[PDB]
């Protein structure tokens, strides 16, 4: 819930009426997880 | 104790003055001494200066007992020790400093009279010197203006002072030699404009931007009178011309301010020059929509300094502009919806529940809908809902009903020489009185600051102007005032001043007369006045007392006189006192109506003092009303830095503890005021707890329709939150108050619209936009205005409105879109870097979009520049060599 | 090196001289 | 309800180099300052209005007596009686006299009583201990986002919290989206979070409430809860209104089960301010700001979705952050030409803020040393190494 | 006053005694002139002690 | 009016519900003189010396 409210805060930001998955993208990115994992990993 | 290894400066600079008789040595000592202290003081940043802090106190002693020194050399030995004393200055001599100036630096000039002095940087005869000729010289020109030479040698001094201060250093001391300029000469502050004019303008370009900021600022508070505020205003003129950039549109605005001096002004500003005219020029005009009697003063009658001469005119004046309103509601930005009041006059689901019926199509309220509906499609064209198939939604009111609700639709199509023109046909034969007067209305409405070649209303009303019904002649007049707002031609004034002489009319078709014709101008226009005064004569005692129109006859006077000073008020003033004590509000109105910018002490003073604290236990009726109103009139931006404690005034001083029916409702100054939407600072304490407050009647009325000042394009959240907050759930039961929160809290959602009088770049107010000024006394009367509903019209003059939008073009149309930057306005200009506007993106819209007042913006990637550095909403984006 | 600590003129120069011409006025003013 | 507080003067601060631009201003506000005088002192010198009702207030005080005790309405019963608490902690079984207003009777109300014989007389809306009183900001602090350099994330986020509810709203319900009911600020120690604070009481529209978290606790038995009590009621009373908490840890380490009674009185005092939290809800428009140094050493229920949602970081500023910092701290400054402040920025530490601010105040007193007042870079280079006090060598190349 | 409380008098401030004993009333009896070396600290104590306090026009 | 009401007495109620009255003692010769006995010393104290070592110390003290 707290990341679907953090999209929507991004949404926000840009002033865009209409949340993107890109927006979900960076509320995911802020919230979960309060180089590593993509340079040994693959 | 001393420093010990250099406790050499404590002994010869100190023995050299103490063995001081022989010529030889004494220039000797002075010639080593002045090479000391200039290698002291000229390279070294070490603001202590070791001979400075070592020369006192002896120096009290021997430099000024050796001071006549009895010239044995003709004046050089003299010189010597003039340049010695001249160092010491600061610390070592008294308060008369100046006096040391007058009797070591001022009596001679070593030569170069700075040559220990230029090479300092700022400190010993540059900051010091200037501050001793703006104390001296400012105290000997206000007593002894006219002074020996010691008065213009020590002009020719300063001029070089301040010169230097630009080229001497090169720094930010650039803001100091106006500055100076303006304490300096008193009295003759135009030579010292004069002398840096010269200077600054063949001295270097980009250190001009800094000028006119700095005359800007100075000018928004300059001293108490308009006797150096025009002076201050005329010095950056050459600054905006060819010494300058040519295109420059502050012309319009530099001569905005000073009384909106066109044919003085405006001759030679932008009508000499006329070569540039392709470029923001043609724009200088679009932006200049407040004196289109210029534009009638240089295109029609000359119609060959350009081929785009009365084109341009046309497109400028409304017809371009209407249609990129439109275009911007439907065709790019598309909100432009079917918005009626019903459509959100119920947004609250309490509403819902609990009303049992609660429809009533009573005269106040359905009158209330359709004020409101008017409002909200403001310049509309698709308001097809309360139009044509609601005719009998036009009579379904009481008799001033059917004028408001035509006032009301005609107002749907603001501006609309066309579509207002072919919908207002049908309605033209309504077969009725008061449709007919709306209709009248509504022929006048569609004229607003539109100045039509053809001129419709003119003839269209002409008719009944003078007819015998009251209310054909209130409409007639009040549509053709309406329409003549900005210009003053003598054809309506021939037309209305025997209207308003006339005897038959009740004097509240005198008094809309007045309104009428002293908006219509806005310079002297003699004949009104004396219109004014014989009628202020010709009536009787009770009818100016007693009537509740008499306060409207003073209010042409003041809206005529309005900008100017008090050059006329005197005389005016003179001759208003030989009437009823009513002309004291009368007197309390014309003068303070006569200032639009005039921040000032002594004015406010008076108001605050005679017309104040003189009244509290009077109990003459609406005497302070105007006065604690109009405070804010002659206040209501000077850059807003007034405004604030300002509202501290009132809402501390005059609100809290003003009195019950002359000063409780010192409210519609915050309508007048400021009007954005400020939480604390404008609406919600000051106007929301005296709203909830209903304890007096008239204070709940006036302070829920307040809200009208912000109301412009409030944002309506956390605004309409309060109507739905109190809308049934607050001031329901009462039925004006009801009204009047529908009015005022539901025209909110007219989009793109802005009724404050500053204008776009905000330096600049708009006396146009000003005449909105009836709309606050008579919404303060209350009485046959508002909750009485004698006379709505006035709620319908509220034409002193601009779109609020921001659109951009290149000599074609809005096809461009280059990427704007909206945002909160910040520190900037003046300061060491004029930052921008913006202090981020905020919103990043690229289309052309809403800009408010607290919003500015920015160009982006250096792409198809404007020139104009105003942004009017009319921007033009003329391309150079982007990314060079 | 032994730093001198301020003197009495050294202290009364230092409010004057490197001082701008409206300080008195300014600071009376606030 | 009543409307907000915090009451401020003009901004100026438009010049700086004191170019009698700022003696213009200040004038005019002088001048308004002084009609603010003249305009009381006219009005209390003729202002003769009293008595009227007299007889009926007359009785009615007697009635109520002298002195009269104020008491908290923990309770009501049949519209005659109520239960009321005197300061003390006692409460009582007492009888509601005719001339109280029943509407304003409410459980937490102040209730003015009788000294003997305790019986609810009046009620009292603007009780407001001292303490709380104290906590309420009244003089908005100077400084501005614009002193802040840097922080435009934080800067960001803080508004989107705090001022986007406050002004228009309608982007938060239109997405649906509850606003976010408080605020943690965290980070090391003198990046700005105070500051940020109190940039935020500066561009306000709100009553601030300032508080120190220690501040709460209090000696008595249950002052501690009241008090907090008293601060949220105060707030919502005076809605909208922002409730900063600075130095959060002082009272929000993690709980633990309490031996001694203090402990047990501290755990009570954060239970009653999470009580508090929560008894508001989110789409009310008082919202608080909590600031802490120890971020890791928070119970994991203050901040938690529900409580707070949002958590903003400050971290160790950046070069270009530190850059910014020091160009607004050396505004003020007659910096001469050969300073050039990379140097300093260039060189990888842990800067922050307070740290930036010392350095340009002790280059200034080294400048100050040197008899000067133009700052050269050589008491930077001084300064710096002044301050900044306290991996061996060459192990990491 | 004794049991009516009415406000008689205004009296000082209110300092409970554990800080109004934090006064030195009493100065001690210690000059730089008994500190040896330590003129380097005794001149940076100066500067943030008395000097911002003495003059803080600079 | 000789002597003043206290306040304790007249948040009680004095002068509201009850009035003070004056007290006066009625002390006649005779009974004043049977008091008098209560710290009349004796015919003996007047004529018993000090202890004189305890004199001789109470001096030197
Ligand atoms: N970004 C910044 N720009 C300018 N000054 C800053 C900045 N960050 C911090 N400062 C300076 O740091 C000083 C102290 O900062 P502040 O009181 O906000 O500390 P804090 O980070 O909240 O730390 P703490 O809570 O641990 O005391 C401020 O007075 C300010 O001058
Ligand atoms: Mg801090």
């Amino acid at each position: 819930r707290s990341v679907c409210t953090e999209a929507g805060m991004f949404a926000i930001r840009a002033r865009r009426k209409i949340a993107t998955e890109k927006d979900f993208l960076e509320a995911v990115n802020k919230v979960i997880k309060s180089t590593p994992r993509y340079m040994t990993y693959n | 104790m001393e420093e010990g290894g250099r406790d050499k400066a404590p002994v010869q600079p100190q023995q050299s003055p103490a063995a001081a008789e022989k010529p030889s040595g004494k220039e000797r000592r002075d010639a080593g001494d002045k090479d000391k202290e200039q290698e002291l003081s000229e390279e070294d940043k070490q603001l202590q200066d070791e001979l400075e802090m070592l020369v006192e106190r002896l120096g009290e002693k021997d430099t000024s007992l050796y001071r006549p020194a009895l010239e044995e050399l003709r004046r050089q030995i003299r010189s010597s020790t003039t340049s010695m004393t001249s160092v010491p200055k600061p610390l070592k001599f008294l308060r008369p400093h100046y006096g040391k100036l007058k009797e070591i630096y001022e009596n001679m000039a070593p030569g170069e009279n700075k040559r220990f002095a230029a090479d300092i940087i700022s400190v010993l005869a540059m900051t010091m010197s200037g501050e001793r000729e703006c104390l001296k010289y400012r105290l000997v020109g206000s007593q002894e203006e006219l002074a020996s030479w010691g008065h213009e040698y020590v002009r020719h001094l300063a001029g070089e002072v301040a010169k230097e201060w630009q080229e001497l250093d090169d720094a930010e001391k650039v803001q100091r030699e106006p500055l100076l300029t303006l304490v300096k000469e008193i009295v003759p502050y135009n030579m010292a404009h004069n002398a840096e004019h010269e200077a600054c303008d063949l001295l270097m370009e980009i250190e001009q931007v800094d000028m006119l900021e700095k005359d800007i600022d100075e000018n928004a508070y300059a001293k108490v009178c308009l006797y150096l505020t025009s002076c201050v205003n005329y010095v950056p003129e050459p600054e905006n011309s060819a010494l300058l950039r040519c295109a420059l549109g502050v012309f319009r605005k530099f001569s905005r301010f000073p009384e909106a001096l066109r044919l003085a002004l405006m001759l030679n500003d932008m009508e000499l020059v006329e070569d540039i005219f392709t470029s923001c020029k043609d724009v200088v005009v679009q932006k200049q929509m407040a004196f289109m009697l210029g534009r009638h003063g240089v295109f029609l009658e000359l119609s060959e300094d350009v081929e785009e001469y009365e084109d341009l005119t046309e497109i400028m004046s409304n017809v371009q502009l209407n249609s990129n309103f439109l275009a911007l509601a439907r065709e790019l930005d598309i909100m432009e919806p079917k918005v009626p009041d019903d459509i959100y006059k119920t947004h609250l689901e309490n509403n819902r529940f609990g009303g049992s019926g609660s429809q009533v199509d009573s005269a106040r309220m359905n009158l209330a809908s359709s004020f409101v509906n008017g409002f909200v499609n403001a310049a509309f064209g698709q308001d097809k809902l309360l139009t044509d198939d609601g005719n009998k939604w036009l009579y379904k009111n009481k008799d001033h009903g059917m004028l408001s609700a035509a006032a009301s639709l005609g107002m749907i199509l603001l501006w609309d020489v066309d579509g207002g023109l072919t919908q207002i046909d049908k309605y033209l034969y309504s077969s009725e009185d008061y449709i007919k007067s709306g209709a009248l209305l509504a022929c006048g409405i569609v004229n607003s600051g539109v100045r039509n070649e053809c001129d419709p209303a003119l003839a269209l009303l002409s008719d009944y102007v003078l007819h015998n019904s009251n209310t054909m002649r209130l409409g007639s007049i009040f549509g053709l005032g309406l329409a003549y707002a900005g210009s003053n031609r003598e054809d309506v004034l021939t037309l209305l001043l025997p209207v308003m002489g006339d005897s038959k009319s009740s004097m509240e078709v005198a008094g809309v007369t007045a309104l009428a014709c002293g908006m219509i101008a806005v310079g002297s226009c003699n004949g009104d006045v004396t219109s004014t005064i014989l009628q202020t004569i010709m009536e009787k005692s009770e009818t100016e007392l007693k009537d509740t129109y008499a306060r409207w006859l003073p209010l042409g006077l003041g809206l005529n006189h309005l900008g100017k000073g008090e050059a006329i008020e005197a005389i005016l003033a003179a001759l208003e006192v030989v009437s009823e004590p009513f002309r004291s509000f009368a007197n309390t109105l014309v003068d303070v109506c006569a200032y639009a910018g005039s921040g000032n002490v002594l004015k406010v003073q008076q108001l605050l003092h005679i017309c104040s604290e003189h009244f509290d236990s009077k109990e003459k009726e609406e005497d302070k009303d105007k006065k604690e109103k109009k405070d804010k009139d002659k206040k209501e931006a000077p850059a807003d830095m007034g405004a604030h404690q300002g509202v501290a005034v009132l809402g501390i001083a005059l609100i809290a503890m003003g009195e019950e029916i002359g000063a409780e409702m010192a409210l519609r100054t915050f309508g007048h005021l400021l009007r954005y939407g400020e939480p604390t600072l404008r609406r919600a304490v000051p106007l929301a707890l005296a709203l909830i407050s209903v304890s007096n009647p008239r204070l709940n009325i006036l302070d829920t329709l307040s809200k009208f000042s912000h109301d412009a394009d409030p944002e309506v959240s956390y605004n309409s939150i309060f109507a739905m907050g109190m809308v049934g759930s607050g001031t329901n039961n009462a039925r004006l108050a009801a009204m009047l929160r529908q009015l005022a809290q539901y025209h909110a959602k007219d989009p793109n619209n802005l009724f404050m009088v500053r204008l776009a770049q905000g330096l600049t107010h708009l006396g146009k936009g000003t005449l909105t000024l009836c709309p606050y006394h008579s919404d303060r009367q209350l009485m046959s205005q508002v909750a009485v509903a004698g006379l709505l019209t006035v709620l319908v003059s509220f034409l002193d409105v601009r779109n609020i939008i921001l659109g951009k073009s290149h000599y074609v149309l809005y096809g461009l879109v280059a990427a704007m930057q909206p945002r909160m306005l910040v520190t900037f200009d003046e300061e060491l870097r004029p930052l921008p506007v913006s202090v981020r993106v905020g919103q990043a819209v690229d289309v052309v979009g809403q800009a408010g007042k607290p919003k500015t913006i920015t160009g982006f990637q250096t792409h198809t520049t404007p020139v104009l550095l105003a942004h009017g909403e009319r921007a033009e984006l003329a391309t150079e060599e982007f990314l060079p | 090196k032994p730093i001198r600590a301020l003197d009495e003129g050294d202290i009364a120069l230092l409010k004057t001289y490197g001082q701008s011409t409206y300080s008195r006025q300014i600071k009376q003013v606030e | 309800t009543k409307g907000p507080d915090a009451a401020s003067k003009l901004p100026l601060v438009t010049p700086h180099t004191q170019c009698r631009l700022k003696l213009l201003k200040l004038e005019r506000i002088k001048d308004y300052l002084l009609m603010e005088e003249e305009f009381i002192r006219n009005q209390e010198q003729m202002k003769p209005l009293e008595e009227k009702q007299e007889e009926e207030r007359s009785k009615v005080d007697d009635l109520r007596g002298t002195p009269m005790s104020v008491g908290t309405l923990e309770e009501i019963i049949d519209d005659n009686h109520a239960i009321v608490s005197t300061s003390v902690g006692s409460e009582h079984y007492v009888s509601i006299l005719s001339f109280v207003d029943k509407d304003l009777l409410e459980p937490g109300c102040s209730v003015l009583l009788n000294h003997k014989v305790h019986a609810v007389i009046g009620v009292l809306m603007d009780d407001t201990d001292p303490l709380v009183t104290v906590m309420k900001v009244e003089k908005a602090p100077q400084e501005t986002y614009a002193d802040i350099g840097g922080l435009d994330n934080q800067i960001q986020e803080i508004k989107e919290s705090v001022e986007l509810p406050l002004t228009h709203p309608e982007y938060y319900e239109e997405m649906g989206i509850k606003p976010p009911k408080g605020v943690i600020l965290y980070g090391p120690p003198g990046t700005g979070k105070t500051l940020l604070a109190k940039a935020v009481a500066n561009q306000t529209s709100a009553t601030f409430l300032r508080v120190v978290g220690s501040e709460l606790i209090q000696k008595y038995l249950g002052d501690g809860p009241k008090l907090v009590r008293e601060l949220f009621r105060v707030a919502e009373e005076h809605a909208p209104s922002i409730v900063f908490i600075d130095e959060i840890d002082a009272i929000g380490t993690k709980r633990y089960d309490s031996n001694s009674g203090g402990e047990r009185e501290i755990q009570r005092t954060m239970l009653e301010l999470l009580n508090q939290l929560d008894g508001f809800d989110s789409r009310g428009d008082v919202k608080v700001i909590m600031a802490t140094n120890r971020i890791e050493t928070l119970d994991p229920a203050l901040i938690r979705p529900g409580r707070i949602d949002r958590k903003i970081e400050f971290p160790l500023p950046d070069e270009k952050t530190k850059k910014r910092i020091f160009q607004i701290h050396t505004s003020r400054m007659t910096l001469a030409d050969d300073v050039t402040l990379d140097d300093l920025i260039m060189a990888k530490d842990d800067l922050s803020g307070a740290d930036i601010k010392a350095i340009c105040t002790e280059a200034g007193l080294m400048a100050l040393r040197e008899r000067r007042m133009k700052v050269t870079n050589e008491d930077f280079k001084k300064s710096k190494e002044n301050v900044l006090y306290k991996t061996p060598e060459g192990l990491y190349l | 006053r004794n049991d009516s409380y009415t406000l008689h008098k205004i009296l000082p401030n209110k300092v409970d005694p554990l800080v109004s004993l934090m006064m030195v009333e009493k100065v001690p009896d210690s000059t730089y002139e008994m500190i040896g070396g330590l003129d380097k600290q005794i001149k940076e104590i100066k500067e943030v002690i008395e000097l911002p306090v003495k003059h803080p026009e600079l | 009016h000789l002597n003043k009401p206290s306040i304790q007495a007249l948040i009680h109620g004095l002068n509201r519900h009850y009035y003070s009255i004056t007290i006066n003692y009625r002390k006649n010769e005779l009974e004043q003189k049977m008091l008098l006995n209560l710290h009349k010393k004796s015919w003996m104290e007047g004529l018993t010396l000090q202890d004189y070592s305890e004199h001789c110390k109470h001096n030197e003290s």
